[PDB]
RNA sequence: GUAGUCUGCCAUACGCAGGAAGACCCGCUGAACUGAAGCAUCUCAUUAAGCGGAGGAAAAGAAACUAACUAGGAUUCCCUU
RNA sequence: UAAGUCAGAUGGAAUGCUGCGCGAUUCAGAGUAAAAGCCUCGUAUGACCAACCGCAAGCUUACGAUGGACCGGGGAGAGUC
RNA sequence: UAUUACAGAUCCUAAUUGAAGUAGCGAUUAUCCAGGCUUGUAUCCUGGGGGCUGAUGAGGAGUAGGGUUUCUGGACAACUUAAACAGAUCCAGAGUUAGUCGAUCCUAAUCUCAAUAAUGGGAGAAAGGGAGUACAGUUGAUAUUCUGUAACUGACAACAGUUCGCGGCAACGCAUACUAUUUUUCUCCGCCAAUCUUAUACCGUUGGUAGGGAUCUCUUUCCUACAUGACAGUACUAAUACCC
RNA sequence: CCAUGAAGCGAAAAAUAGUUUACUGGUCACUCGUACCGAUAACCGCAUCAGGUCUUCUAGGUAAGUAGCCUAUGGCCAUUG
RNA sequence: AUCAUGACAGGUUAAUCUUUGAAUGCAAAUUGCGCUAAACUCGAUCGAGAAGCAUGGGUGUGACAGUACUACA
């Protein structure tokens, strides 16, 4: 970046709006607790790697 | 409000086209207004006129698919959209009265040398 | 020159898919907007990703029957297409954003 | 002088994303080290028989495919 | 010049080939660790990996076959030899 | 598609404890607030009524097909063994 | 009937001691005082001292790379070698506007298909080639992209008015088409050294007027300010090259 | 200089044929990138690592100076008491 | 939504079937660069979308090339 492709910037984009904290209605639904959300991450600490 | 499959077979084509496009016109007022006003009962009604305006897509689709089949029926090499399905296996595969078809020379032996019925006594 | 036996495709689709009301998807809600309403007499827009100022400017004129001066065209961090659209000088963009609501 | 030093001028991408693949698309040499892209036939060596199946079918959707296998149930039972 | 043929190349109408999977199956190619208390023939092995190609099974198959008898009689597999 | 949500005490809850009944072509198994042949699904076993009921190939009465004997014949896979 | 008895294998996996409130808390200019907000600040903000960086700057901006770290609001379980209301941390929303800047288009080193009835086609540079934009203003985050104002370049249309080739001895000037072939030019090119000169910066002699700083004494003083874009025009001054 | 320092697309010109009248003065301009960092904590070194990594605009004084030293504009007290 | 104009997390079959991939209009680290008789559909004769257009080989059909063979001039 600047300067990026097309499918490029697809890639980011939905690296960005996945990275969130799980909904709370899930638990009140299924009941299960502890699950996280696998692709959480930072942006200093790990890389994407594409 | 929503409506049954059943009794839109009954209706014109052009009758359906102009009963499409006023159904698709508030699904798209409703898509504007959820901005502001969000809330309940209007995501429910969002979600009905999005399940209709597929019903009246889907009968219209088969309305044309049996009255345009019956055109190319009983006729030699129809279109591949109205083509039955089938495996790729059980199309290439030859149709089993040439594999089976007998030689002049077999046919005629086979007049005599058929595979009959026979039994003992007791 | 060609001419096939027969159709291949015979089925033509039952309306056009790519719509006018399927380019346009809705109104953007935010504090930025709120001042280009009320400033500049400029909309803004969800568009589809595929869709061109060409196909925008005639795709607005046939719903709300106002002919825009220009289109301007972003694409957001989340991957949706946002149409700045300035209306002319007669009309104001609050009394069509008022019927929209 | 190995080590932390000439760890510094490392900007450049030796791997890009693969077409087929998706996932080590060499840009110089132009082929999809996991898949072999372009080349028609997709990559798999029997040396890498673990790997393999990672990949394999069953992995992904399997769309137009398990609605054959659920014929054949019927068929047979 | 025109009227047949022969040969070549181009364009077009209609169905076909490719890719997936590969335990089993068919055809090639082809190691070394290892054993021989060393090692070179030999062995591991006409095996592993590699290349090419099929089917629900494949391949084989109707005698230029055994036998030496008081004679058997396509191919395949199991037991024994 | 059989036969006790039996009675008494204990308990948050009875399928367990004590005592009396009943089923079985069904005591395979599971569910049920606790260990269940009889609380529920089942299991067992015959009875019940709808759906179909067709695809090619060959037939069908004699110089039509097939075979034996006798008369008179031809040939049997080449850069292959 | 067996995956059948553990203290050792620098055994395997999982948790946990002493050492130990010990080693140590580095590198980077330097902090101090009064206020604000708070249960709570040397640390977060304001004001005033004292300092540092000292135009290859912890200044203002970009390739490659990172990918939301940008912006506003709220939050402190953890992290940022103590503290914390702060933060590149956490949470919720919001933000990237182009005919003129780039990509797109052309080829280079180089790579890859096809034909040989052929004499090639395609790929390959966000530092090479390459038509065309400037100022002022505005937002919490965008600007050569938005608004205002002024340009410019290309392509596709008809339509109105002019015009059917002349000047200079010459160098050359002034209003003139299109297709094709060939020829030439621009695009267009190493490095080093010297002289002359616009623009910008800086230092200057001459004054000046606006505001601010300084003052026991001295200083008609000291500081800031004194500016005009792309684009279009036609005067004569005066240059060097080359030609008549 | 025993070194002689890109190509191509594109544009105009000229010559030789042939066909000729020309010149000046409304509409539209698709597609994709555009935030911020650029090491000083935003890149690569497992990390807010005294390391490493291409370039740009470049003030005054001292001095031969793009040295060292001091200071306006700009940015800062990065650093437990 | 209830003795049905038949609820929905049920099970099939048929539609619809985004960008890709053998990937196939020519390419690709690019949302780059094409082409088309009618019909189709909006668009008011002429634009656009929709849908077409790959390579190889088979049979048919047509066209071109040849001082290849031959007859009649």
């Amino acid at each position: 970046a600047a300067h990026k492709t097309l499918r490029t910037k697809r890639i980011l984009c939905k690296a960005m709006k996945v990275n969130r904290p799980m909904p709370q209605f899930i638990r009140q639904m299924t009941g299960v607790r502890h699950i996280r959300n696998p692709l959480t991450r930072h942006w200093r600490r790990r890389k994407m790697n594409i | 409000g929503h409506l049954k499959g059943k009794e839109l077979i009954k209706k014109t084509r052009q009758e359906l086209l102009d009963e499409l496009a006023g159904l698709e016109k508030k699904l798209f007022e409703l898509k504007g207004q959820k901005a502001a006003s969000a809330a309940a009962t209007k995501l429910t009604e969002i979600k009905n006129t999005r399940r209709d305006v597929a019903r009246v897509k889907s009968i219209l689709m088969v309305s044309q698919r049996k009255a345009l089949q019956e055109k190319y029926a009983k006729a030699k090499l129809v279109p591949i959209d109205l083509r039955k399905h089938q495996e790729k296996s059980l199309r290439n595969k030859l149709a089993p009265k040439y594999a089976n078809k007998l030689t002049a020379q077999e046919s005629r032996r086979h007049k005599c040398l058929f595979e009959r019925k026979f039994a003992l006594k007791a | 020159p060609r001419r096939p036996a027969f159709e291949h495709k015979a089925v033509k689709p039952v309306s056009l898919k790519h719509n006018d009301y399927k380019i346009i998807r809705g109104p953007v809600t935010s504090d930025k907007s709120t001042v280009k309403i009320e400033n500049e007499n400029t909309m803004t827009f969800w568009v589809d990703i595929k869709a061109t100022k060409t196909e925008i400017a005639a795709a607005f004129n046939r719903l709300y029957k106002v002919k825009p001066v220009k289109v301007c065209t972003v694409i957001t961090s989340k991957f949706v297409k946002k149409a700045y659209i300035r209306l002319p000088a007669n009309v104001e963009a609050m009394n069509i954003a008022t019927e929209i609501g | 002088g190995a080590g932390t030093p000439s760890f510094g001028p490392r900007h450049n991408k030796t791997h890009t994303i693969c077409r087929r693949c998706g996932n080590c698309f060499h840009i110089q040499k132009s082929k999809c080290a996991k898949c072999g892209y372009p080349d028609a036939t997709m990559r798999h060596y029997d040396w890498e028989k673990k790997a393999h199946r990672k990949r394999a079918q069953g992995s992904g959707e399997m769309r137009h495919l398990k609605v054959t296998f659920a014929k054949l149930q019927r068929a047979y039972a």
